[PDB]
C-alpha cells in the first residue's frame, strides 16, 4: 500500500507479480490473500482487476511528468500492446477521467494542453510580480538583519 | 344605505354621504362635473339618483345589424382582408352581441390564419368564429322546458 | 432583391397580374441559390412544401437542386448545362446567362474547397467532371479573378487552400473602412476652415 | 437618490428555486390545450410580429375550467418553465383579509408591480372565491367581496390598459361566476379540461410508465378501455399504488397481478344505492 | 392511419401518431386483413423513431400480433434489433436481407434513410475525442465501413 501511493513508487507489474505472487501462495498465515484472488472465476478478475488499477496508477504519473511520450515507449512501459494501450487510453479519455490526446499517424501522443496567449501571459507576469519583486523585498530585510549581528 | 353594524357596512356609508353632500349640500358648485359610469342599476342607492344630482340617465343597448357592421368594419382596418368577403352576412349572424366579442371575433379570425403561418381570411372564417363566440347553456332533457311551456 | 420577394409564391393563377405559375416557380428557382448558400437556404426551399409540390412536376429542375445541396457534382454540371441552353429561349434573358453559369460554376468550388485544405486536382478528374487541365485552367483564371480563395500547383498537383483567421479577417475590414472614414475627414476638414 | 419604482410593494418574483420543477414535455396528451395556452402566452413574447403583420392585437386573458385533478395547475407550472418573463403567482385567498380596504389595495400591488415590470405573468389560482356574481348583500362583508371584483374588473379593463402583462386564471365550475369577467377583451381564452377520454388515457399511460421499470408482456391495454371514467391524477395514483405493492412484496418489478389490486383500490367508491331509485 | 400519417410526416410527435395508428388497426382488426397488415408496418416505425426497439418484440409477443406473422414481422425485427445494438453495417445487412419489404417507401423508407443518416454521426463523433488527428482507414475500420462514403459523410458535416 505504501508502494501504491504516488510519485510511481518506482514501479513495474512484472516485477510486482514476481515478489509478491509468493504472498498469494501459501506461507505462514496469508489466508485473506487465498481468499481474495487465486479463485476460480472471482479471484480470477481481481487479478485482472489488479492489473487494471496498477496500469492506470501509471497513467496518472505521466500525465504529471511528460509533456510528450511517443506510443511505443508507453507500450513497453505498460507490459502490454500497442493496440491495447491504445484502447485503454481511448477509453480513458471519452471518460475523461485523464486529459490527454493523441495523434496515431506519427506515434508522438501529448500531454500538456493549449495554453492561450491571455494564459501564457498570465504565467509570464506572475513569476514576474509574487517572486521577483517580493522575494526581493525579501532579500533586503534579512540583508539588513546581517547588519545587526556582523558589526560590530 | 343599510342599519346598524351587526352585519352593517356602516363605514363607506359615511364616504358615500360626503359624496351625496359635496354636490348638493350648501353650495351649489359651479363648473364641476362628474360621469358615473355601471351597471346594476336597480340596487344602487335612490338618493344619488334623484333628479337633483344626476339629470342624464344614458342607457347602453346592445347594437343593432347596421351598428354590428360598423364596428367590425373599425376593427378589420388593420386586419388584411382577402377579397370577395361579405361584412354584412357576419353581423347578421350575431343575434344580440355586445360589441367587445366583435373584436373577438377579428382576433380569432387572425388567430386561425396565424397557426397556418398565412395572412389571407375567407368569409367562412367568420363563419366558423362567430359561431365559437356565441355559446349557450345546451339545456338538456326537455322536462324542464316542456314542463314549463 | 429578386429572390427576397420571389419567396411569398402564394399567388397561383395563371392570370394576367400572375401571367404563369410553373415558369414563375422556375424563375424563383434559378435566382434562388445565389441570394444565400447556407444561411437556411434549405428551409425556404427545400423544407418549403408548396415548392416542392410544383417542382416535383419539372424532373429535370428538382435534379438541378439536389445535385447542389447533396454534393453531386459531376451531374450538376449536366444539370446545368441544360439549365444555360434551356435559359437561351427567354426575352429578360440579355443579363442571365454570360453572368448567370459563371457565378454558380464559382459557387460550386467554393464549397467544394471548403472542408478540404490538401486538394488534389487528380481527385477533380473523376468526382467532379473530366479534365486535369481544364479544372487547372479555370481555378487560374478564378483565383486571379480576386475570388475563390485558394492557391492552385503545379507539380505536386496539390490545391492548397488559404483561408483567413478571424482576426485576419477583422483586420482587413477595419482597415478599410478605416481609411474611409479618415478621407472623409480629410476633406470635410478642408472644407471648413476656408 | 430616488430609488427604482415598486422595488418592494408585495415582493413576489419567483426566479430560480423557486421555480418550476418541471418541463413541457412532461404532460402527456393535452394536445389541443397545451397549443392554446401557448398562443395567448408564450408566443407573442417572441414573435411578436407575426401579430403586428396581421394587426390583431393578441389575446390578453385566459380561464381554464374543468373537473379536479385533470393537469391545470400542472399546465401553469410548465408555462413557468420556459417562459422569460418575470411569474408572479397568486392564490385567490389571499388578498381578502383583515382590514377595511386592505383587501382592494393588494389588488393594486400586483398590477402595478406587474406594469412597472416587463412583460409579466400572473397566475391567479382559483378565483371562484371572488368571482360569483352578487345581485345584492345585505350583509357587511360580502359587498368586501363584491368590490374584489370590481377593483379586479377596472385594472384589467380601466383606461390605462396596462401593456404586456398577462393573466392565467383556473376555476372548478365556472357557471357560478360573473358574466363581466367572462366577456372578451377581458377573459379572451375559454378552455375547458376533459376527463381524459380514451386515446389520451394511452398517452398518460405512456408517459408514467416510461419512466418505469414495468418491463412486462401483461399490457395496460385491458384498462385503457374501460368505462367508468378515471380523472388523470388517479392513472398516476394506480402507477403509484402499484409502485408500492411491488416494493411491499421485495420486487423491482411490477409483476400485474399487484395492477389489478391497484385499479380496484382507486376505483371502488359507489357501494349502497340502498337497491332503491335504481 | 392517415392520422398518424400526418402526425408522423411532422417528425415531431412520435407518440400521438402511434395511438392513431393504433386505433387503425383495432378497427381493421380482422375484417380487413390487407388493410390491417401494413398498419403493423406503421406503428412499428413509429416506435422506431421513438427509440424503443424492445416493445417492437413485445408487441408481436402478443397475441394480436400473432394473428399476423410472416415476413415482415421477420423485418421489423432484426432492423430493431440492429437499431438496438447500434450496429451500422448490421442495419444495411438487415436492410439488405429484406429488400421487398421495405426499402419500398410506403412510406416507411423514408424515415428509415433519416434513422440510417443519423445513426453514422451518432457513432461517429464517440470516435474522434482520443485523437488530435488520424488518418480515414482506421476510422473506416473502427466503424467497419468503406471510406468513401466516410469521406461524403465526413464533409458534410464541417458543411
Ligand atoms: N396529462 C398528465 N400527465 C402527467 N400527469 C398528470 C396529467 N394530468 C394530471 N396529472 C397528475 O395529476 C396531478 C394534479 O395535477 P393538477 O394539480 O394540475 O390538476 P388540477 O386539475 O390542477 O387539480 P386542481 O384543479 O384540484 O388543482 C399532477 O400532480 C400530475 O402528476
Ligand atoms: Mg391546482
Amino acid at each position: 500500500l505504501l508502494k501504491l501511493f504516488t510519485t510511481m513508487e518506482l514501479m513495474r507489474w512484472s516485477t510486482l507479480v514476481e515478489d509478491y505472487g509468493m504472498e498469494l501462495r501459501k506461507g505462514s498465515l496469508e489466508s485473506p490473500a487465498t481468499d481474495v484472488f487465486g479463485s476460480t472465476e472471482e479471484g480470477e478478475k481481481r487479478w485482472k482487476d489488479l492489473k487494471n488499477r496498477v496500469v492506470e496508477h501509471n497513467i496518472r504519473i505521466m500525465a504529471k511528468y511528460y509533456t510528450r511520450i511517443t506510443m511505443k515507449r508507453m507500450a513497453q512501459l505498460l507490459d502490454l500492446s500497442v493496440d491495447e494501450s491504445e484502447a485503454f487510453l481511448s477509453n480513458l479519455v471519452v471518460n475523461k477521467t485523464i486529459f490527454a490526446k493523441v495523434d496515431r499517424l506519427a506515434g508522438i501522443i501529448n500531454f500538456q494542453r493549449p495554453k492561450d496567449p491571455n494564459n501564457l501571459l498570465n504565467d509570464w507576469s506572475q513569476k514576474l510580480n509574487s517572486l521577483m519583486s517580493l522575494v526581493n523585498k525579501t532579500t533586503h530585510l534579512i540583508a539588513k538583519e546581517e547588519m545587526i549581528h556582523n558589526l560590530q | 344605505r343599510l342599519e346598524g353594524g351587526s352585519g352593517g357596512d356602516s363605514e363607506v356609508q359615511r364616504t358615500m354621504l360626503e359624496l351625496l353632500n359635496q354636490l348638493d349640500g350648501f353650495e351649489a358648485t359651479k363648473n364641476i362635473k362628474v360621469i358615473m359610469a355601471t351597471n346594476r342599476i336597480d340596487i344602487l342607492d335612490s338618493a344619488l339618483l334623484r333628479p337633483g344630482r344626476i339629470d342624464r340617465k344614458i342607457e347602453f343597448p346592445p347594437p343593432n345589424e347596421e351598428a354590428r357592421l360598423d364596428i367590425l368594419k373599425i376593427h378589420s382596418r388593420k386586419m388584411n382582408l382577402t377579397r370577395g368577403i361579405n361584412l354584412r352576412k357576419i353581423a347578421e349572424l350575431m343575434p344580440g352581441a355586445s360589441g367587445a366579442e366583435v373584436k373577438g371575433v377579428c382576433t380569432e379570425a387572425g388567430m386561425y390564419a396565424l397557426r397556418e403561418r398565412r395572412v389571407h381570411v375567407t368569409q367562412e372564417d367568420f363563419e366558423m368564429a362567430v359561431a365559437k363566440v356565441m355559446q349557450k347553456d345546451s339545456e338538456k332533457n326537455m322536462s324542464i322546458k316542456k314542463l314549463w311551456k | 432583391q429578386a429572390a427576397e420577394l420571389f419567396l411569398d409564391t402564394v399567388s397561383t393563377f395563371t392570370s394576367y397580374e400572375l401571367m404563369d405559375y410553373k415558369t414563375f416557380v422556375t424563375y424563383t428557382v434559378y435566382v434562388s441559390m445565389i441570394a444565400l448558400e447556407r444561411p437556411d437556404l434549405r428551409e425556404k426551399v427545400i423544407k418549403g412544401a408548396e415548392i416542392l409540390e410544383v417542382l416535383h412536376s419539372l424532373p429535370a429542375v428538382r435534379q438541378y437542386l439536389f445535385s447542389l445541396y447533396e454534393c453531386r457534382y459531376s451531374v450538376f454540371f449536366q444539370s446545368l448545362a441544360v439549365v444555360e441552353q434551356e435559359m437561351k429561349k427567354d426575352w429578360l434573358f440579355a443579363p442571365h446567362y454570360r453572368y448567370y453559369v459563371r457565378e454558380m460554376r464559382i459557387h460550386a468550388y467554393s464549397q467544394l474547397l471548403e472542408s478540404y485544405r490538401s486538394l488534389t486536382l487528380g481527385y477533380m478528374a473523376e468526382a467532379f467532371g473530366v479534365g486535369v487541365e481544364f479544372i487547372d485552367q479555370e481555378l487560374s483564371r478564378f483565383i486571379a479573378a480576386g475570388r475563390l480563395h485558394c492557391k492552385i500547383d503545379k507539380v505536386n498537383e496539390i490545391v492548397e487552400t488559404n483561408r483567413p483567421d478571424s482576426k485576419n479577417w477583422q483586420y482587413q475590414e477595419t482597415i478599410k473602412k478605416g481609411d474611409l472614414l479618415l478621407n472623409r475627414v480629410q476633406k470635410l476638414s478642408r472644407v471648413i476652415n476656408m | 437618490d430616488v430609488l427604482p419604482p415598486e422595488a418592494d410593494s408585495s415582493i413576489m418574483m419567483l426566479t430560480s428555486d423557486q421555480k418550476p420543477d418541471v418541463m413541457y414535455a412532461d404532460i402527456g396528451g393535452m394536445d389541443i390545450q397545451k397549443q392554446e395556452v401557448r398562443e395567448a402566452v408564450e408566443l407573442p413574447l417572441t414573435h411578436f410580429e407575426l401579430y403586428k403583420q396581421i394587426g390583431i392585437d393578441p389575446p390578453r386573458g385566459v380561464l381554464m375550467y374543468g373537473p379536479p385533478g385533470c393537469g391545470k395547475t400542472m399546465l401553469a407550472k410548465a408555462v413557468a418553465h420556459h417562459t422569460t418573463a418575470a411569474f408572479i403567482r397568486v392564490v385567490g385567498s389571499e388578498f381578502v383579509q383583515k382590514y377595511l380596504g386592505e383587501g382592494p389595495r393588494m389588488v393594486r400591488d400586483v398590477f402595478r408591480l406587474a406594469k412597472e415590470n416587463a412583460p409579466a405573468i400572473i397566475f391567479i389560482d382559483e378565483i371562484d372565491a371572488i368571482a360569483t356574481k352578487r345581485f345584492d348583500a345585505q350583509t357587511g362583508a360580502d359587498r368586501e367581496v363584491q368590490r374584489i371584483l370590481l377593483e379586479l374588473l377596472n385594472q384589467m379593463d380601466g383606461f390605462d390598459q396596462n401593456v404586456n402583462v398577462k393573466v392565467i386564471m383556473a376555476t372548478n365550475r365556472a357557471d357560478t361566476l360573473d358574466p363581466a369577467l367572462l366577456r372578451p377583451g377581458r377573459l379572451d381564452r375559454k378552455i375547458e379540461f376533459p376527463l381524459p377520454d380514451r386515446r389520451q388515457k394511452r398517452l398518460i399511460f405512456s408517459t408514467i410508465t416510461s419512466k418505469m421499470n414495468l418491463s412486462e408482456e401483461v399490457d395496460l391495454e385491458d384498462y385503457v378501455a374501460r368505462p367508468d371514467k378515471i380523472s388523470g391524477a388517479d392513472i398516476n395514483s394506480i402507477c403509484q399504488e402499484s409502485g408500492m405493492l411491488a416494493v411491499r412484496e421485495n420486487r423491482y418489478i411490477v409483476l400485474a397481478k399487484d395492477f389489478e389490486k391497484a385499479y380496484k383500490t382507486v376505483i371502488k367508491k359507489d357501494e349502497q344505492e340502498h337497491e332503491f331509485y335504481k | 392511419m392517415q392520422s398518424g400519417i400526418i402526425h408522423a410526416a411532422e417528425e415531431k410527435d412520435w407518440k400521438t401518431a402511434y395511438s392513431y395508428f393504433y386505433e387503425a388497426f383495432e378497427g381493421y382488426d380482422s375484417i380487413d386483413s390487407p388493410k390491417a397488415i401494413t398498419s403493423l408496418k406503421y406503428m412499428l416505425l413509429c416506435k422506431i423513431m421513438l427509440n424503443t426497439p424492445e416493445d417492437v418484440q413485445a408487441l408481436v409477443s402478443g397475441k394480436l400480433a400473432l394473428r399476423y406473422a410472416g415476413r415482415q414481422t421477420e423485418a421489423l425485427k432484426c432492423v430493431a434489433q440492429a437499431s438496438k445494438n447500434r450496429s451500422l453495417a448490421d442495419f444495411e445487412k438487415a436492410l439488405t436481407d429484406y429488400r421487398a419489404e421495405l426499402r419500398d417507401d410506403p412510406i416507411i423508407s423514408t424515415h428509415l434513410a433519416k434513422l440510417y443518416d443519423n445513426l453514422l454521426e451518432q457513432n461517429l463523433i464517440r470516435v474522434i475525442e482520443p485523437f488530435s488527428r488520424v488518418q480515414i482507414e482506421h476510422i473506416s475500420s473502427l466503424i467497419k465501413l468503406s471510406k468513401a462514403d466516410v469521406e461524403r459523410k465526413l464533409s458534410q458535416m464541417i458543411l
